[PDB]
RNA sequence: CUGUUGCUUAUAGACGAUGGCAUCAGAAAUCGGUGUUGUAAGCCUCUCGGGUAUUGAAUG
RNA sequence: AGGAUUGAAAGGGAAUAAGAUUAAUAGUUCUUAAUCAAGAGAAAUGGUAACAUAUCAUGAACUUUAAAAUGGAGUGUGAAAAUCUACGGAAGAGUUCUCUUUUCUUCUUAACAAAAGUAAAUUCCACUGAAAUGAAUCAAUCAGAGAAGUGGAAUUUAUUGGCUUUGUAAGAAAUUCAAUGAAUUGUGGUAUUUUUGCAGUCUUCAUAAAAAUUAAAGGGAAUCUUUUGCUCGUACUAAUAACCGCAACAGGUCUCCAAGAAGCAAAAUCUUUAGUUAAAUAGAAUAACGCAGGUAAGGGAAGUCGGCAACAUAGCUCUGUAAGUUAGCAAGAAAGAGUAGCUCUGGUGAUCGAAUCAGAACUUUAAAGGUUAGGGG
């Protein structure tokens, strides 16, 4: 597992062709987006709900979205 | 030993499964002497020696 | 306290039977297998131990950057640079008295 | 901090008097029981709370002297303190 | 008549034996006497207290 | 091109972890997340320097170097874990007519990677040139073939880069509550032990493996995705019942992990987690003679081949300690005094903390002695 840093990296991801599933963890401060790609699983920590919603709108439309919450799947 | 050949293994598997007794329809048999194994052993008996 | 086995069939605490017990989650304790000490590269004439060179298993410097397992100096990763200064020195300085004590004195 | 007391379910059991009583002349605010002039008591009607902010005092004191009651009125078997998780004490059958 | 059996029986005893009683029998606590230790627990004083006491001790 | 075979389930060695799961297997299954190997899709910069740059930035024959790969003792010290403890709590449990803001339990997190913050030790590099000699360690040891100072580079510290922190990752797990759903999961310590490194010191008429295999150098010849990963072992005991002694034999048989009290101590003794209450049958009675463990008036080796056996001395501190001697010892010689409980005071540090030492009142059954623990000449 590999963590990205900033905003930029993580778009960059999603248009890419690379990726495979997308998981979205709430957590009670901030919210983790987790791309499952081929050999790593990338995760950025967004701590602004601003930010999160426009991250949540870039994902393709076409790729599986697991919402996780205070329960597990 | 947990740690054994394969071919040393594979003779532990027939010496277990020659200590068995004769079936019961083979007492059945008309004319029959054999009732119990005499080639039998147990762990605790007598050491196979292999 | 929580006492750990082994998880590996040795029995014997050799030089490759090396291991550390870290905390786990739940509390118990789990069993690792740290890895051996290594020595590092040495000078060819002073034997002494190499700057900029990581001390690994051999066949971790395989793994390393091109960069990682070298210094970007003449004889680097082979000669300290006392031991090469001195190469340097003792080529220029006898082939320069080779040239005026003979050749046309 | 303010802490309190459920007593939705066991009223006939515990009169919420004496209970307000209790911890008046028992919380050792420095070794004294008595001496909560700093306490908050009140009737708060059903529930029965101590809202205190000078007196320093804590969950785990006031399960303690709960249970103290308990105790004392020989109907510890009947009841049990069971934290609200919300800052208070219901009891359970 | 004697033996067994009961009193987890004693003046007896390895087991037998021996001795005693067997319904007015026996057993039991409790109390009193008699001893040992040393002054209980709650609040120097309560306190010559408290505790034990046949188990092979003596009354009722 | 240089010498063939075999020889280690404790030597060398490419690469996997956490949680869950089974009546029984699990670094092997399942979930998630990784790693390794073998495949497929005229040749760079920076820094004075030590040296540094998500492959980068070519590098053949040949040669060289390094690694794999090297005793032991003792001292100091970095980090982790366990134990103990300070602050702040959350949840549950125990005691409670006598008190106890109380006693106890949980508060966790892997492989592999990241790089907010920040260490200890060592070795090098640049400036300058030390005598009125300085620098430093528990000890040492070091310096014009260049100290100290200032500023830097590198490596080691149980994976990346040692520690906190981060991804994995809370969604797991732990502890609770309700009838699957909800709650929590701070911060510290100039304390002890174990483990793991490090640094110098000492010691040898002892100097304490090799190869597979890997990297670098000198030389200058030539011009991200994806696939596969074969064979065999893997159950169980490992011993007061699974092994060797004819046996469920008080005998023998190599290792790993390791809590509290008390103490110098991994001693004796008691307890926690775990295991067990069965381990060649018992009941009544309470003779002799036994086996094991004890005690004893007065005397004190008179017993006996012989102090055999038993008794006796015993920890710590202070005072003191002879002849002899290979001058090192004898020596814990011998001999004497002290030691408890409670209430205080003082000494030993850092910018709150350590158990240790000394002294003073008062009280008592006058104190190493429960266990452990030299008889001496």
């Amino acid at each position: 597992p590999k963590q990205v840093q900033e905003f930029k990296q993580i778009l960059k991801l999603l248009k890419s062709g690379s990726i495979r599933a997308v998981r979205v963890k709430t957590n009670g401060e901030n919210t983790k987006f987790k791309v499952r790609c081929a050999k790593y699983l990338y995760t950025y920590i967004c701590a602004d709900k601003a930010k999160a919603e426009e991250l949540k709108k870039a994902i393709p439309k076409d790729i599986h979205v697991v919402e996780i919450a205070k329960k597990a799947p | 030993t947990g740690h054994k050949g394969f071919s040393y293994k594979l003779k532990l598997g027939k010496k277990i499964h020659q200590n068995r007794g004769v079936p019961q329809w083979f007492r059945m048999k008309t004319g029959n002497t054999i009732n119990y194994n005499f080639k039998r052993r147990h762990w605790n008996r007598r050491k196979m020696g292999m | 306290a929580v006492r750990v086995t082994y998880v590996r069939k040795h029995s014997y605490n050799t030089k490759s039977n090396g291991i550390r017990i870290v905390k786990t989650a739940g509390g118990n304790m789990t069993v690792q297998h740290r890895q051996k000490i290594s020595n590092g590269v040495r000078c060819g004439d002073c034997g002494c131990v190499l700057a900029g060179i990581r001390h690994i298993r051999p066949h971790q410097y395989g793994w390393l950057g091109k960069s990682k397992r070298t210094v970007t100096r003449a004889y680097g990763g082979v000669k300290c640079h006392k031991c090469v200064q001195k190469k340097i020195l003792r080529a220029f300085l006898i082939n320069e008295h080779n040239l005026i004590k003979l050749a046309a004195a | 901090f303010s802490c309190t007391i459920d007593l939705t379910n066991c009223t006939d059991f515990i009169e919420p008097k004496k209970l307000v009583t209790f911890f008046r002349q028992t919380i050792k605010v420095q070794g004294r029981a008595g001496n909560t002039k700093g306490i908050e008591v009140k009737v708060a009607d059903k529930k029965v709370t101590i809202t205190t902010s000078s007196a320093k005092l804590c969950k785990r004191y006031m399960k303690y002297l709960m249970k103290k009651y308990l105790k004392k009125n020989n109907l510890r078997e009947w009841l049990r303190v069971i934290s609200d998780k919300k800052d208070g004490f219901e009891l359970k059958f």
